[PDB]
């Protein structure tokens, strides 16, 4: 069966998390204390007596975000050993998370990786979400998705990864244990997909006209995108496109594996009537720059493959005819060697919305994954961040004092420009 | 069979030239055809295996699939032409622990694969003529820890002009090669 | 160098094409590989569009250490290993849909073996940018796992430089030139973790596979 | 002015990281210092017991 | 007694040939249920051909199912008319091959063959005289073009003197719905040329012109094209099924439509369309049909049949006709545009006719057409191929599974050739 | 007995929930409602 294991490693793991599992609770009818009034094999194992537990871990080394849980509205639907906690942080270091602090709390985590993976009958992958410009995010999330790629292999990893952004963000230290970070998530993740912290508020400020929105609303639409990327194993649809097709179709070289994330509608509940939802007027609306969840100018690159996630009353024809207007626009750039671009996947769900929520009930719904060379311009945005701040070695005895030798920056340094040589290599036409 | 009849040197073990050339080889054919011609730069009768399919047709040294060859040498050589198509022969040895362990050798692939059982082999040939030095104790070194003790099967199942297979002990260069054995006369 | 049907004269010429169109190909891989490699600067081994083999080899070891896993390490489902071992046999039927219209998964899987179709050990002895690596294959031994040559020049560098007192990162004018994982011997397969992983499962992984090939010759 | 500058920060920063490492030993020397005197009464008693 | 097994392999096989037994149930009065309710004879006289008689007189399809996920299944056993089938035929895996053709071809569709090649040869040695096997996959996915033709290679070897109707749809020409279906059909057609008897051409982008422009259908669904599909099946064994004045078997369509041995593949068509706006205009006579037959918006293949020649093409006409409007149309087709048609072969069209037109219908008919411009169908997934080919593009996930880079360059071979002599036998002229 | 006709209701509970599925499935797999070759209309298959 169709079994899908999430890990949540992070202050944002956790947080992504907890509007995530808001979520996939209402698409099945689970309530918070755990009992529905087949679909929900997936991301739900059914326990004894009508008791349905997600199948996730939630691990951090901070205890603030995860006992909030274990005192918020879904005490009971967590078993508490899947809720993982620490003493101390790893405050913003990837050597505390890696080296020091992280050593001890990750055997406990593969004992429950364990646990869930014999339950549940057929893996489908991976799901983990982590900042890579924190502490624990990145540091404990490099040695956990190292563990996962030495002993669960040929088992996809989907990397949802909060990335900090040139324009603002909100720690000193974000270009180390990012830079740091790009190691792990290179060699071990399957499929890695970006995000972008401001880029989603610029969504927020644009689309749903909110003015000052929060973390709690800049998570829920990211929950939107997850659940629709996996929506396909859930329910029954035209094209069932499942989790080992992102694999298969959206990268052509094995280090390359960075792509974007786009939902195309985002409307608020007043602006939702005026506005009439078509399939070619979605389709082009998240093609559109302003619709990434990651602060990339399409026109900058090209793209080099395309999935499309359909969900809702979608012939499959509109979703034909609105890609074909796709391809004919001069504003939408191909990369040569591909001929054959989009992948398209249609579900029959429509998306489902929580009471409270900034989102609008819609009928139709896109959700697009694109692997694009524009990608590259992100991590050259922290290339020149890196070395300007390495240059005087600032922030740097905390790394040494915490297991790690001085050289490792130059190594890790020296593997983000080998994965923006990479990018200018694919983009380079033959 | 051919475990008493043991030759000092060189084992020649099928020679196109005679007045029978199959005398110990098995022949099968399917879709293709087995003939003795005489080709233009040699000028010399050789024996032609031609087919459509590669995996049907094919001549085999032991006649009866019960009955086994020996020979202890560790080379084997054929001379064969290259007839710019599909080649493949095999080899079957017995090694050290008893076990067989077959040696496939192919135009059709590019990349080698080692089975428990079976190991394939990529085959690149020259123009013209062309002879071929299987060495067979350094290639069953190489595919498994083992060494060599004798072959049980030799079989070409391909599109070629083969004359003058036999077995080796050790390399032989033209001037110390017998009289017979040459095929270029110089 | 220098009667019959248009089905035949194709039939009989077609294989030499078949021929043909690989080193046809290879030739012009060659020289696409170089064209690319001075277009962007880096050594055409280095290049991206040369990695198939490493995914190959990766492939191999996670599909050797996943049937050379214990019992445990592989899953402890209860009704997994016993069903599974309840006769010579190893079936279990998943059942799938309700009683009424159900559907059966029959998962056969039988410890300490690969299965017949699996069990391949595939390199590239031809292909001349994997010559220093002596053929792309998969090593089980934990001394030569992965990419041990360029590991240990790298950390000889590293210990000369640290030895010389240099500092690498002074500067921002001058870029870092792009080394790949392999080149700096920290791709997946030379990870630590799964040194100690095949060196701590190395006997029964030895007993799946019997010997690891050099596949130069 | 600005390349002596430059020199200067960097040996200073060495400087000062070379000595928090060598309090670092400083404090790993006192610290295991303490598991001297008990094996040296523990091998003393081993001594004379056999 | 002449009898034909069904084998469904892939997320689209599966969709269409459950749309198929749809059709096939209603034709031959099986319920939901699967008991006989027909109300004529003749229903009755020929169900061994597709169906097998089980305990209670009702009757299984003889459809051997096969995909490695699990999602498609689901679908297909818990849909309408889809208790008709035996649980034991959903043979099926569980790890999900992927659009890969490797995965489906060479190392996770392996551990299937051997299961789902046990109940294709329990259903072909249960039964009497067999025909060939019908099968229903794609080209551009993985799981059905890779495990579906390793099928094809091996139920040759075991059954030789047996033919292989394959109903294949291809990439289409405006769209791309998976990124890797160049190397999906190409790598999947080389494996149909030595194997497969004859071929019929579907895809998506011709089906949806005539859902638009014939049918008026503004919003087609997923299931309307699929019904389309499934009449042109039914309209290729009707002959077997139920009588006629001129029957004409499988057999016989592959002898008259192949004039050498690897050029089958075939473009198909169903001739009777129309609105409901235009219902209550047209004349459904043998003029009619054969005007709308012949017609290039008609065809359910990509390639215009306007640029090539037809080397032979066949009609299967349903329906109390007269065999002279059947004679006289098809002889007037030729004469009035002989240049769309080859020279070298007189009396290009085979004309049958069944005397029982399908369930709603007074007059139905069903082409088959072997045309030489389907050779630009090949060129263009060629042309696609050598784009992606020449920079090794998602190439490590076909070769991660054991694959040598030779069987690519062995692919496209073998397509550059079929592609060579569909050009030389168009060119080719007689005296 | 009345496990015996518990679950003979859980079959026929079983069996209402396979209908639904299948109106569902029918419904959203046909677009018009008249049948596309012939002039027929369209009704779910109940027998
Ligand atoms: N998208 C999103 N990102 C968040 C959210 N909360 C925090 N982040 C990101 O996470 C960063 C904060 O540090 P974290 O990575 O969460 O810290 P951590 O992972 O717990 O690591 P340590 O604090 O050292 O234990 C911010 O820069 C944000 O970019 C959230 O609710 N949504
Ligand atoms: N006409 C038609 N085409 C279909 C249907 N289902 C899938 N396809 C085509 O099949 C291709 C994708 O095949 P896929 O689902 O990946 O097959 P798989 O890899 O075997 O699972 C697409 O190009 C679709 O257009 C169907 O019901 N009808
Ligand atoms: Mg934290």
């Amino acid at each position: 069966m169709r079994e899908v294991i999430s890990i949540h490693i992070g202050q944002a793991g956790i947080q992504v998390g907890n509007a995530c599992w808001e979520l996939y609770c209402l698409e099945h009818g689970i309530q918070p204390d755990g009992q529905m009034p087949d679909a929900f094999n997936t991301f739900f194992s059914e326990t004894g007596a009508g008791k349905h537990v997600p199948r996730c871990i939630f691990l951090d080394l901070e205890p603030t975000v995860v006992d909030e849980v274990r005192t918020g509205t879904y005490r009971q639907l967590f078993h508490p050993e899947q809720l993982i906690s620490g003493k101390e942080d790893a405050a913003n270091n990837f050597a505390r998370g890696h080296y020091t602090i992280g050593k001890e709390i990750v055997d406990l985590a593969l004992d429950r990786i364990r646990k869930l993976a014999d339950n549940c009958t057929g893996l489908q992958g991976f799901l983990v979400f982590n900042a890579v410009g924190g502490g624990t995010g990145s540091g404990l999330g490099s040695l956990l998705l190292e563990r996962l790629s030495v002993d669960y292999g040929k088992k996809s990893k989907l990397g949802f990864t909060v990335y900090p952004s040139p324009q603002v963000s909100t720690a000193v230290v974000e270009p180390y244990n990012s830079v740091l970070s790009t190691h792990s998530l290179l060699e071990h993740t399957d499929v890695a997909v970006m995000l972008d912290n401001e880029a989603i508020y610029d969504i927020c400020r644009r689309s749903l006209d909110i003015e000052r929105p929060t973390y709690t609303n800049l998570n829920r639409l990211i929950a939107q995108v997850i659940s629709s990327l996996t929506a396909s194993l859930r329910f029954d649809g035209a094209l069932n496109v499942d989790i080992t097709e992102f694999q298969t179709n959206l990268v052509p070289y094995p280090r390359i594996h960075f792509m974007l994330s786009s939902y195309a509608p985002i409307i608020s509940a007043e602006k939702a009537y005026h506005e009439q939802l078509s399939v070619a007027e979605i389709t082009n609306a998240a093609f559109e720059p302003a619709s990434m969840m990651v602060k990339c100018d399409p026109r900058h690159g090209k793209y080099m493959a395309c999935c499309l996630m359909y969900r809702g009353d979608v012939v499959p024809k509109d979703v034909n005819a609105s890609v074909a207007t796709i391809k004919t626009k001069r504003t939408i750039q191909f990369v040569d060697w591909c001929p054959t671009g989009f992948k398209c996947g249609i579900n029959y769900q429509p998306p489902t919305v929580v009471p409270g929520g900034d989102l609008a009930k819609v009928q139709r719904a896109v959700c697009m994954i694109s692997n694009s060379t524009a990608i590259g311009e992100i991590f050259s945005r922290l290339d020149h961040k890196f070395d300007l701040m390495y240059a005087k070695r600032a922030f740097v005895h905390w790394y040494v004092g915490e297991g790690m030798e001085e050289g490792e920056f130059s190594e890790a340094r020296e593997d983000l420009a080998a994965l923006e040589k990479d990018f200018e290599e694919v983009g380079a036409e033959s | 069979m051919f475990k008493n009849a043991f030759q000092s040197g060189f084992l020649s073990v099928l020679y196109s030239i005679g007045s029978k050339p199959l005398e110990i080889w098995d022949k099968q054919v399917s879709n293709g055809h087995i003939k003795r011609i005489t080709d233009a730069d040699i000028q010399s009768s050789v024996l032609e295996i031609m087919g459509q399919n590669v995996s049907t047709t094919y001549i085999t040294c032991p006649a009866d699939p019960n009955k086994t060859l020996g020979i202890k040498l560790p080379f084997l050589v054929l001379i064969i032409k290259n007839l710019n198509k599909y080649f493949s022969f095999e080899v079957q040895v017995l090694d050290d622990k008893n076990v067989r362990r077959r040696f496939r050798a192919s135009n059709y692939q590019s990349t080698t694969r080692v089975k428990p059982f079976i190991c394939t082999m990529p085959m690149r040939l020259d123009s013209g003529w062309n002879q071929i030095q299987f060495n067979l104790s350094d290639f069953t070194r190489r595919a498994y820890g083992t060494n060599y003790i004798e072959t049980l099967r030799v079989q070409v199942h391909a599109n070629c002009r083969i004359r003058r297979i036999y077995f080796s002990d050790r390399l032989y260069s033209e001037e110390e090669l017998p009289a017979e054995f040459k095929l270029f006369l110089p | 160098r220098r009667n019959r049907t248009i089905a035949e004269t194709m039939r009989v010429a077609a294989d030499t094409r078949k021929l043909g169109k690989f080193e046809q190909q290879q030739a012009k891989w060659d020289e696409v590989s170089s064209t690319l490699a001075y277009r962007v600067g880096r050594a055409p081994t280095e290049l991206a569009m040369q990695r198939g083999p490493a995914w190959r080899t990766r492939a191999e070891l996670t599909e050797l250490l996943y049937r050379a896993q214990p019992r445990d390490a592989r899953g402890s489902n209860p009704d997994e290993v016993w069903t599974a071992s309840l006769r010579d046999a190893w079936e279990r039927i998943l059942p799938l849909g309700s009683i009424f219209s159900g559907l059966a998964i029959k998962i056969r899987d039988r410890p300490g073996e690969l299965p017949a179709t699996r069990a391949a050990r595939v390199g590239r002895p031809l292909d001349p940018l994997l010559a220093p690596l002596g053929g792309g294959g998969t090593t089980l031994s934990p001394a030569t796992l992965g990419h041990p040559a360029a590991a240990a020049a790298h950390a000889q560098h590293v210990a000369t430089l640290a030895a010389n007192g240099v500092m690498l990162g002074a500067t921002t004018n001058k870029p870092p030139l792009g080394r790949s994982l392999s080149a700096r011997g920290r791709a997946w397969e030379d990870s630590e973790m799964l040194k100690q992983r095949v060196a701590e499962y190395g006997t029964r992984l030895r007993a799946l596979a019997p010997h690891d090939p050099d596949f130069g010759a | 002015r600005k390349e002596r500058d430059f020199h200067r920060m960097h040996h200073k920063r060495v400087a000062q990281e070379k000595n928090k490492l060598l309090t670092d030993l400083r404090r790993l020397k006192e610290h295991y210092a303490k598991y001297e005197p008990t094996i040296l009464e523990l091998k003393k008693k081993y001594e004379t017991l056999m | 007694m002449r009898e034909i097994v069904h084998i469904q392999g892939g997320q689209c096989g599966n969709q269409i040939g459950a749309k198929f037994w749809e059709v096939v149930s209603d034709e031959h009065g099986i319920d939901p249920t699967g008991t006989y309710h027909g109300d004529s004879d003749l229903q009755l006289e020929r169900i061994n051909v597709y169906f097998n008689e089980a305990t209670g007189g009702r009757y299984v399809p003889r459809a051997i199912l096969m995909d490695l996920e699990p999602g498609t299944m689901d679908s297909v056993r818990s849909g309408p008319y889809g208790q008709i089938f035996r649980p034991d035929n959903f043979v099926f895996g569980q790890t999900g091959a992927g659009n890969n053709w490797a995965k489906g071809h060479y190392t996770e569709g392996a551990e299937l063959i051997d299961s789902v090649l046990d109940v294709v040869r329990k259903e072909a040695e249960s039964c009497d005289c067999l025909q060939g096997f019908q099968v229903c996959h794609s080209l551009g996915g993985g799981t059905g073009s890779g495990m579906g033709t390793l099928l094809i290679s091996k139920i040759r070897e075991e059954y030789p003197d047996r033919m292989m109707l394959t109903f294949s749809v291809v990439p289409s020409p405006k769209v791309s719905d998976t990124v890797v279906e160049p190397y999906n059909a190409t790598l999947s057609v080389h494996q149909l040329v030595e194997n497969a008897d004859e071929c019929m051409v579907l895809d998506n982008e011709a089906l949806y012109d005539i859902c638009f422009r014939t049918l008026k259908l503004t919003t087609p669904t997923f299931g309307d094209l699929n019904h389309l599909i499934s009449a042109v099946m039914s309209g290729i064994t009707c002959c077997l099924r139920f009588p006629g004045q001129l029957n004409a078997d499988l057999r016989k369509l592959a002898v008259n439509l192949i004039p050498f041995p690897r050029l089958h593949f075939f473009m198909v068509g169903f001739t009777p369309l129309t609105s409901r706006g235009s219902q209550q205009y047209r004349a459904l006579t043998v003029p009619e049909l054969t005007q709308q037959m012949w017609d290039a918006k008609n065809m359910m293949c990509a390639a215009d049949p306007r640029h090539g020649r037809y080397l032979t093409a066949s009609a299967l006409f349903r329906g109390r006709m007269s065999t002279k409007e059947v004679d006289e149309q098809m002889l007037n087709v030729q004469n009035k545009n002989s240049s769309y048609f080859v020279e070298w072969i007189p009396n290009n069209v085979k004309s049958s006719v069944c005397d029982i037109p399908p369930k709603g219908l007074k007059m139905s008919a069903t082409f088959i057409g072997n045309s030489t411009a389907i050779q630009e169908m090949f060129k263009r997934v060629s042309e696609q191929f050598t784009a992606m080919f020449r920079r090794k593009a998602f190439l490590h996930w076909y070769t991660g599974e054991g694959m040598d880079e030779m069987e690519f360059t062995e692919a496209e071979s073998n397509m550059n050739d079929l592609v060579s002599e569909y050009q030389q036998y168009q060119d080719a002229s007689a005296e | 007995s009345s496990g015996g006709q518990q679950l003979a209701a859980k079959d026929t509970a079983v069996k209402e929930a396979r209908q639904a599925r299948a109106v569902n499935l029918y419904s959203k797999s046909h677009s018009v409602s008249h049948n596309i070759i012939t002039g027929e209309p369209i009704k779910f298959p109940t027998a």
